[PDB]
């Protein structure tokens, strides 16, 4: 922060926060409330910030490599294709329809529910739909040995959404460092935890309204704190349904066109008897379908071949109960 | 300050001899020796130093393992310093001072009796039991009715011959830290063999003996942590001990523990409690409590106050002289606290008569 | 460099690039990072040596009646050394992992380490829970260091206990107290099984009770020889108490035959604790001398259980 | 580890030396056949147990087979130590594992290090899934995939939770069987090697008296019976007393034998 | 004075604050500061050695290392809660109807302190404090003996309660609160109460369950049991109902006194309501007559909550007033209140 | 700047945090990464202006303070504050009118009033409880009182970071016992951790029934000491185990509100209420739009306004025929 004329506070890399005299040149206009700023070794100088920015290190993108998935499979409906245009391609870039009618958008994204897979799927989807700069980080990539690196970090992370536009970023399942304990060796995981309550003090940050989409998901939920659910941050739970009946016949389709043909392979027998013993063990099991065709030994793919798959997982013992039905 | 004038004014010698030893910074284990001259030593620092010792040190007095000094500038080996341990967990377990004298005893004999053979009596006479071996027992045990715990264990802290002993209790080695407990007791008997004379004493084995294996999800795995290795670190020949340790507990449980001290501990006792002769000596110490009047029986009321043990008749000289300063008076005859005594008896019992068949049962 | 900066310098200078396979323990002085000379032998304090055992003060021939199953004891650990040149011919392969267990006390840990005494065998003293630290990857890292020495050195032996209980992978994890440990045994199984070498520096491994058994531990390399001890008959239980006692001095006047049959259950450790008892009450009597109805006498007082009568019992 | 012929020689599942076989082995001599007709080589596999013996062999085996290529990881290295700085080895690990081509990846022991979020612990459990996070990272990519074959090994599979049980991460999933009469004589052959006996014998008697037995436990009744030959000074031994020494061992690890019961 | 401007030279003007970690007979005093390093410390100024013992704040002297002297420790977030006192604003004159319960123990907390004379003959002496129990105030009933007793020495409220409170659990630093507090002065009254061990819905986060709750609470013996502990710390529990303490816990304490209030009669209930009005009436002109012949019957907590919304329902008038429709429709509310659960039973 | 550079020049010049004031003028520095330090005076600002845990510049070779910094410790709270609620005065909360009248009489009281309890009869009144199905209005009647009563609002748990700054083995609500004192005296609410999970308090009683134990200890102090009164809590809750939060407090004392379902009163005014800060025309009638949808929830007025509101997003128009009116209610209407 800026304390005075003539000097200012500046945290070294390090972590520890130096008082440094500001150089009489550009005492305003590229300070900042928070940025980073060149120091001299010795002496550790204020003279020069970043532009901003040189952002950090890691990657973003490498989304755009192509095909994934074509969002023609919703086309029939129109009625769940309208409530996406409305929330996918209008909060991306518009401005003058939002003042009008006053409704301030959220940039609340929160993914629950698998299994199934889902997610990255509908992600790498939008980057047909749209382009924008894609951040992709592990919960865990931000962990390191010191802790005054990891407040620098997701700030150079958030800083760039609002610096760039548009720009979306996703953490996979962040539910890890939602962990709480005080313990000092557990202290650095807890100082993580403050990131990511530090982050979450960044993302009020870019209210309003420019610039950021967070899309968040996760495979547990109850780890999760309360105030990270809550709406005024994230303001939208897309929960992903649970694969049940109506995700069987879909996830059966799209492996065997990925699988050769299949043209003599009649699947008319694979969607019934195979479909009972289902877990499910629903997505990549289907895959195990496909790779029992590696098993092979045979040119186009055999019918023992698919059967064998998914009799082994999962087993079910009957019937002394439920024949009833 | 006048005691903290000269105390202050000696700073001048101080930086004369603040120079030497300053770069003893910091504490270093060392690892392993190729050679005699060059050792392998590891700092806190995270940074391993190889490197020879000074002229002033043998090189035969660098063990592996031995945290010594070093300088900063040459790194080489300074002054060996003995502690390498412990992290806290010192001040719990360190205990220091006498009380409660070999007089506070309720009346038992025999128990009493042939516990303090186990300990000071090998002590005192050390040549006696070592030309009378046979050999002494590897360890004891303490359990049953509540009367009289923890105060046997006070028995031995004022009647202790020279140095103090250490005790130690279960729920302070709870983890947060795991493996202490072995540093623990494997660096007390090495403190020990120096000076010997010092006891090892654990309380509250119950809740830490929890056994032995459920489904899941456990549950009692982790509190095999502490029955199992305690008892493997009771099971070793060293020598072992040289104190033969000591144990207290409330219940018998659990079963693992209790059959796993026959092969190694010996002298099991169930309290006892008092006899039904043997409720007036727990009268007698409290006999010279404020003015007793000589009309007094003590037999009288002993019978009427079934396993009250030494604490439920401790209030009766209470209440006597409770309900004596309630009524103004001085003294308390037999007949005065002896009414309220059959009332503490019933009116305490109504919401529990205070059994411990229905403990283990 | 071990502070967690890392440099670059050229080749050493003074040794030559002959040795080694890249390392560490090397000397090298100050800032000016050249190193004179590559320095052995691995790390770390404890860790490279657990414990230093020369030689227990006691022999294979304490033990009273036990003749028939410590033969299969002392077989498999003396073979691998002087019968090693029958091996090779008949094509014998050495047993590795031995499984002693029974009800203590069952004088177990004293006949193994004994056994190495007349075999001039080194002994090195480890526990299973002593594997278990507050720092992670310690007991693991342990067996890397242990079994390193295993092709280093020449058996010798090693000698553990607690193994049962260390190897309780409940049913659902994680994770145990055992940690570090479960992990360690099926480490310590791990190098048996992908590495031949192993092969050296034969194992015991014992535990107090069959409860909980991994059932990876059979295996050449792992636990083969494994002999159920129950409590000793009417004739070792004699036996044991009086070769507990060759050590001490042993009262005369004893039949052996009464002492042996009126012991039902109980314990080898037990029956020192008679001669103790025996021997305690010995003071207040006033004569070290000690007659054949004083066994008898500490026998039934240990066991069964103490001390009350059967009244009220009709 | 040796075969090719040694692989094939563990006499069971026959089925399933010929799995890895051209799962493993084969995309590196013959890539032509999977990408021709378009079908994927499976990026992980696991392997339970014990059944039987079998859960490291069988992968171990083709593990050296592809190629000279290959790179073994223990469980210990995972652990580290406080505030464990693996989570870069683990990248390290693996950054050397895309040093040899085609890379194999290897993780036994998985019950310990594989722990389970159901129960939530102390963070202990939680670092356990970042250094999942740096399994799943490196071979997530962007990089090497199809390529590379990951394989985990557990006792039980109840420790993988809902996401390695899942495929992709954890595909392949192979107990082992026991073997059959007529080919008792076969892995009878292969277990033959250094031992040697008298010249007129039947083995049918020495195997068949030990029936759900680890190969290193039939290995050991050989040596067992062997090592009764120096009690009784010869090279040789009758089978009458082979038999007893056979029967006695092997009914001494049947009581041995509880816990088999695995979950599914 | 000359000594200010002395000393300063010879450790400051620049130092540092470390931590201790051992003493050595050689007068060299090992101390470690942030982080993870050790030093030798011999200095013979200002101490005082004696009474620091480690784990101390003892400042560490930027050339070269040493200590010259101690400030102080506050310390840490959790000395700051209480802070006073309480003083007594729970007064004598808030409570009265209880005759045969109120004589007796208020020997046992003056038993102490004043007429040490023949305290001290005793020399067995019952140091012990006391135990409470029972609802919904019988716990609360003598607590206005513990709140006369902050007219001397020192008092302590310790809320049990259930969850919250968690840590390993070993009681590490409520042991603390218990002794900080007893540094001040040292007389001490040390007051729980509310124990909801039987009461639970569920366990708190990772603690057990089951035993692992009852192992601290055995913790809670070990504690109290104890040993050693000497001087008061005047130990006082209470709860609602106590199944909790074991036959062994009940031995050291309390083995004397524990109390129990039984429900109010029309005696204690008329004392209970004229005394807590005795400060503040409504409206004055109220008789206790109708008061407790009306609702039969139930305990003098309801009958203030009667009597609070009397002049609150009063209150939108803005002072006084009363209608006779609204009053008795008001008082329907609590009066089917306890009409719901009349019979039990005949309870008998 | 080069003749002070040279004063900064060798070490730079750090930034501490002081703990703790003495009056012999030596005052404690700590710096994050590295331990605690101390220094002589050292006097530059005015020395009222330094207090603990404040922020203070480091010179490097004295290690003195060069000035005094302006920090954090209430912002750190009150952005968690903030984060739970928005402001919501009394022109945010509407349809609650009879019971803003039962509420005000306790909140405005010990605010203003006190001098007039001994006339009126009464104690301090611990605290109020709000029940019913939700629902809302509840938090947003939380900071309307007390703007007009002048009096700062503080929010309520998770909390979450009060397990770090906080201690541990810090006793938790009592810690957050202080910082209500601390802070200026403020009011506090219930949110929310109250979950269909199965049915119970079993959840919610970390973050309820603990603080059902921070509101008389509060007012426990406020009566015995520190100051100065101004201490008051609300409840939020639906059906069921209220009756245990009654059984907690016998009544003593405890103001009486039970929380409505959506009501005609609620739904009219609390609908204009959400409309101000979006201009429309005034061609709709609250009237009878309110009470065509006799149920769901308080939420659900804004689930008209705000969800439906994404369909004249989809024409590009600020305003939309009437038409999509009943089409705003025909959306609603299926989800019921």
């Amino acid at each position: 922060e800026a304390v005075d004329q003539n000097t200012a506070i500046v945290g070294s890399t390090t972590g520890s926060n130096y008082y440094v005299r500001i150089l009489s040149t550009i005492d305003r206009e590229l300070l900042k409330p928070n940025a980073s700023v060149a120091l001299h070794k010795h002496s550790n100088a204020l003279v020069d910030v970043l532009p901003p920015e040189a952002d950090s290190s890691i990657m973003m993108l490498t989304s755009d490599q192509k095909p994934d998935v074509m969002y023609a499979d919703i086309g029939g409906m129109d009625i769940q294709k309208q409530e996406v245009r409305e929330a996918v391609e209008l909060p991306l870039t518009h401005f003058e329809l939002y003042k009008q009618i006053g409704i301030d958008p959220p940039r609340g994204v929160l993914m629950y529910g698998p299994p199934g897979c889902g997610k990255t799927m509908l992600a790498k989807a939008v980057a047909h739909h749209t382009t924008a700069a894609f951040i992709r980080v592990v919960g865990s990539e931000f962990v390191q040995k010191y802790l005054g690196e990891g407040p620098r970090m997701v700030r150079d992370v958030f800083r760039l959404a609002k610096e760039n536009a548009p720009a979306i970023i996703f953490i996979d399942e962040i539910d890890a460092i939602a962990t709480k304990r005080f313990d000092a060796q557990t202290g650095a995981d807890r100082e993580v935890q403050r990131i990511l309550l530090e982050l979450l003090n960044q993302m009020d940050g870019f209210d309003q309204n420019v610039n950021v989409k967070v899309i968040m998901a996760t495979n547990r939920a109850d780890t999760l704190d309360p105030a990270l659910l809550r709406p005024g941050r994230l303001d939208r739970k897309i929960e992903f349904p649970l694969p049940d009946r109506r995700q069987k016949r879909l996830i059966f389709s799209t492996i065997t066109s990925k699988m050769n043909l299949s043209e003599e392979v009649d699947l008319e027998d694979y969607v019934a008897r195979p479909d009972k013993i289902s877990g499910a063990d629903i997505n990549s099991i289907c895959q195990e379908s496909g790779m029992l065709a590696v098993r092979e030994n045979r040119y186009i793919v055999l019918a023992k071949d698919f059967e064998k798959a998914y009799k082994t997982v999962i087993k079910k013992d009957e019937q002394e109960h439920e024949f009833y039905k | 300050a006048p005691p903290a004038l000269w105390d202050l004014a000696a700073d001048k010698q101080t930086l004369q001899s603040e120079q030497p030893l300053q770069v003893a910074r910091c504490t270093k284990i060392i690892n392993a020796d190729s050679e005699d001259p060059k050792y392998i030593i590891n700092v806190k620092q995270f940074a391993k130093f190889v490197v020879d010792l000074s002229d002033q040190v043998a090189p035969t007095d660098i063990e592996e393992g031995m945290r010594v000094g070093v300088d900063r500038n040459k790194y080489q080996i300074h002054i060996p310093l003995p502690p390498k341990i412990d992290p806290t967990v010192t001040m719990m377990q360190v205990e220091e001072k006498p009380d409660v004298t070999y007089s506070d005893v309720g009346g038992c004999k025999e128990q009493i009796e042939k516990l303090r053979e186990v300990v000071e009596t090998p002590l005192l006479h050390p040549e006696r039991f070592v030309n009378l071996g046979i050999e002494p027992p590897k360890g004891v045990l303490l359990f049953g009715p509540p009367g009289t715990g923890k105060t046997l264990c006070a028995r031995a802290v004022a009647n202790r011959t020279d140095a103090c002993f250490i005790r130690v209790i279960g729920s302070e080695l709870v983890q947060k830290y795991v493996g202490e407990g072995a540093r623990m007791v494997r660096e007390l008997f090495e403190m020990a063999r120096t000076k010997k004379a010092c006891l090892i004493f654990f309380d509250e084995i119950d809740a830490i003996g929890g056994a032995r294996f459920d489904d899941g999800a456990g549950g009692d795995n982790e509190v095999q942590r502490t029955m199992l290795e305690l008892i493997n670190q009771l099971d070793g020949f060293d020598p072992r001990g040289n104190i033969k340790v000591l144990m207290a507990t409330n219940r018998p449980d659990t079963l693992d523990p209790a059959l796993m001290r026959p092969g190694r501990l010996d002298r099991k006792i169930e309290f006892s409690l008092p006899d039904l002769e043997g409720r007036t000596h727990i009268f007698k110490i409290h006999a010279r409590s404020m003015s007793v009047e000589r009309d007094i029986r003590f037999e009288l009321l002993a019978r009427l106050c079934p396993n009250s043990t030494g604490a439920e008749i401790r209030s009766v000289c209470t209440e006597a002289g409770m309900f004596a300063i309630r009524a103004r008076r001085k003294i308390a005859t037999e007949k005065d606290f002896l009414e309220a005594v059959n009332k503490v008896i019933k009116s305490y019992a109504k919401f529990s008569a205070t059994p411990r068949y229905m403990t283990y049962n | 460099t071990s502070t967690r900066q890392t440099y670059f310098l050229p080749v050493i200078g003074l040794v030559d690039a002959e040795k080694l396979k890249p390392g560490d323990l090397v000397g090298v002085n100050k800032d000016s990072y050249l190193i004179l000379e590559t320095l052995p032998t691995e790390y770390d304090s404890r860790v490279k040596a657990m414990e230093v055992d020369e030689r227990p003060t006691e022999q294979y021939s304490d033990i009273g009646g036990l003749d028939k199953q410590i033969q299969e004891l002392v077989e498999a650990i003396v073979l691998p050394m002087n019968h090693k040149e029958k091996f090779e011919n008949l094509g014998i392969q050495p047993p590795k992992g031995v499984l002693m267990y029974g009800p203590p006390g069952t004088g177990k840990t004293l006949l193994a380490r004994a056994c190495a005494a007349q075999t001039k065998a080194t002994f090195l003293k480890l526990a299973g829970p002593q594997l278990v630290q507050m720092f992670i990857g310690d007991g693991a890292k342990l067996v890397r260091d242990a079994f390193a020495l295993a092709k280093e050195k020449a058996p010798s032996i090693i000698f553990i206990d607690e193994l049962d209980a260390i190897g309780t992978k409940r049913f659902d994890s994680e994770k145990a107290g055992d940690r570090e440990v479960q992990r360690t045994m099926l480490e310590l199984l791990n190098q048996l099984d992908g590495f031949q070498p192993n092969t050296q520096v034969k194992v015991i491994a014992a535990t107090n009770r069959v409860d909980i058994l991994d059932p990876a531990l059979l295996r050449s390399g792992r636990l083969d020889r494994k002999i159920e001890f129950p409590m000793p008959n009417e004739e070792a239980r004699a036996r044991i108490m009086q070769i507990h006692s060759r050590k001490m001095n042993v009262s005369p006047d004893v039949n052996y035959e009464e002492l042996a049959r009126c012991t039902d259950d109980f314990n080898g450790a037990q029956c020192k604790a008679v001669c103790v008892e025996a021997g305690m009450i010995a003071l207040r009597r006033g004569a070290t001398e000690l007659t054949h109805e004083d066994y008898m006498e500490g026998i039934l007082e240990v066991q069964a259980k103490k001390k009350a009568n059967l009244q009220y019992y009709a | 580890d040796p075969g090719n012929v040694s692989y094939s020689e563990i006499g069971g599942l026959s089925e399933q030396i010929r799995e890895l076989r051209e799962v493993i082995e084969l995309p590196l001599t013959n890539p032509e056949l999977f990408q021709r007709v378009g079908i994927i080589p499976p990026k992980g596999c696991l392997l339970y147990g014990p059944p039987g013996t079998g859960k490291t062999l069988l992968a171990r085996a083709v593990a050296s087979q592809l190629d000279c290529n290959f790179l073994k990881v223990v469980s210990s290295s995972i652990v580290d130590k406080y505030i464990g700085e693996s989570a870069r080895l683990i990248r390290e690990m693996f950054n050397y594992a895309r040093d040899h081509q085609p890379c194999i990846i290897f993780m036994d022991e998985i019950d310990a290090i594989g722990g389970r979020r159901f129960s939530e612990g102390t963070s202990a459990d939680r670092e356990i899934q970042r250094t999942l996070m740096e399994l799943l990272n490196q071979m997530d990519g962007f990089d090497t995939l199809h390529r590379v074959k990951m394989i985990m090994a557990t006792n039980r599979p109840d420790t993988l939770d809902p996401a390695l049980l899942r495929p992709g991460r954890l595909d392949r999933k192979i107990h082992i069987d026991l073997p059959n009469e007529q080919a008792r004589l076969d892995i009878l052959k292969i277990h033959a090697g250094p031992i040697t006996k008298h010249g007129e014998i039947d083995y049918e008697a020495i195997v068949k008296l030990s029936d759900g037995f680890n190969g290193a436990d039939l290995r050991n009744v050989c040596t067992e019976a062997g090592m009764f030959a120096i009690r009784a000074d010869h090279d040789f031994v009758v089978q009458e007393d082979f038999m007893k020494a056979v029967r006695k061992v092997a009914d001494s690890k049947k009581l041995e034998s509880k816990l088999d019961y695995k979950p599914v | 004075e000359e000594e200010r401007s002395k000393v300063d030279d010879l450790r400051g003007t620049p130092m540092s604050v470390g931590t201790l970690e051992e003493i050595i007979d050689d007068n060299h005093a090992i101390v470690s500061t942030s982080v993870g390093s050790e030093h030798y410390v011999s200095i013979l100024s200002f101490v005082d050695k004696d009474l620091l013992e480690p784990g101390c704040s003892v400042l560490l002297n930027h050339k070269v290392h040493a200590v010259i002297g101690v400030l102080m420790d506050d310390t840490d977030p959790l000395v700051t809660v209480m802070k006073v006192e309480k003083a007594p604003q729970e007064t004598y004159a808030d409570i009265g109807g209880l005759d045969n319960q109120i004589q007796e123990i208020k020997e046992s907390v003056e038993l102490p302190l004043t007429h040490p004379e023949y305290y001290e003959e005793m020399g067995i002496k019952p140091p012990k404090g006391v135990i409470l129990y029972g609802p919904p105030g019988t716990g609360k009933t003598l607590l206005a003996k513990a709140v006369a007793n902050q007219t001397s020495a020192t008092f302590l409220r310790v809320v049990g309660s259930e969850l919250i409170q968690k840590y390993l659990g070993d009681g590490p630093k409520l042991v603390r609160e218990l002794f900080r507090v007893a540094e001040e002065h040292a007389p001490s009254i040390v007051f729980i109460d509310e124990i909801d061990a039987i009461g639970t819905k569920r366990y708190d986060s990772n603690s057990g369950g089951e035993r692992e709750i009852q192992r601290t609470m055995l913790e809670l013996l070990n504690q109290l049991d104890g040993f050693d502990s000497r001087g008061d710390v005047k130990v006082i529990m209470a709860t609602n109902r106590i199944e909790t303490l074991d036959p062994a816990l009940i031995r050291p304490g309390r083995i004397d006194r524990k109390i129990e209030f039984p429900l109010p009669d029309e005696k204690t209930k008329k004392r209970i309501f004229q005394i807590h009005t005795s400060r503040m009436t409504l409206a004055d002109d109220v008789t206790l007559d109708d008061l407790i012949m009306a609702k039969d019957d139930l305990s003098g907590a309801d009958i203030k909550a009667i009597c609070t919304e009397a002049g609150l329902m009063a209150l939108r008038e803005r002072r006084m007033k009363v209608t006779n429709e609204d009053f008795k429709k008001s008082k329907e509310n609590v009066l089917y209140k306890k009409q719901e659960g009349t019979p039990e039973g005949l309870y008998l | 700047l080069r003749e002070e550079l040279q004063l900064l020049q060798e070490q730079g010049s750090y930034v501490g945090e002081v703990v703790r004031a003495m009056d012999k003028k030596k005052v404690l520095v700590k710096v994050h990464p590295e331990g605690k330090f101390v220094v002589d005076v050292d006097k530059n600002i005015d020395i009222n202006d330094v207090t603990p845990n404040c922020r203070v510049a480091l010179r490097n070779d004295s290690y003195t303070l060069h000035k005094i910094l302006p920090n954090k410790v209430d912002p750190l709270v009150s952005l968690m504050m903030v984060e739970k609620v928005p402001d919501s005065t009394y022109e945010m909360i509407g349809g609650l009118d009879k019971q803003i009248k039962e509420i005000k009489e306790v909140i405005e009281l010990p605010v203003k009033h006190p001098e007039l309890f001994e006339a009126l009869g009464i104690a301090q009144p611990k605290g109020v409880l709000l029940y019913g199905p939700p629902g809302t209005g509840k938090t947003l009647l939380a900071r309307a009182v007390a703007h007009h009563t002048d009096c700062t609002f503080i929010r309520v748990s998770g909390s979450e970071l009060v397990q770090k700054f906080i201690g541990e083995g810090a006793r938790m609500v009592r810690e957050l016992f202080v910082m209500a004192r601390e802070h200026a005296p403020s009011i506090i609410f219930m949110d929310e951790i109250d979950s269909i999970g199965s049915s119970r308090l079993e959840g919610g009683s970390g973050g309820d029934s603990e603080v059902q134990r921070t509101m008389l200890e509060l007012l426990n102090q406020l009566d015995g000491f520190e100051a100065t009164k101004n201490i008051k809590v609300i409840m939020a809750t639906n059906r069921i185990d209220i009756l245990d939060s009654a059984l907690l407090r016998p009544g003593r004392i405890d103001r009486k509100i039970e929380f409505p379902p959506p009501n005609e009163e609620a739904r009219l005014d609390i609908l204009k209420i959400h409309s101000r800060k979006m201009n429309l025309t005034r061609g709709i009638n609250l009237r009878k739009i309110a009470e065509l949808m006799p149920g769901a929830s308080g939420a659900e007025v804004k689930g008209v306004c705000t969800e439906a509101g994404m369909y004249a997003l989809r024409e590009r128009r600020v305003h939309v025929t009437q038409e999509d009116f009943e089409m705003a209610v025909a959306k609603v209407m299926q989800k019921d």
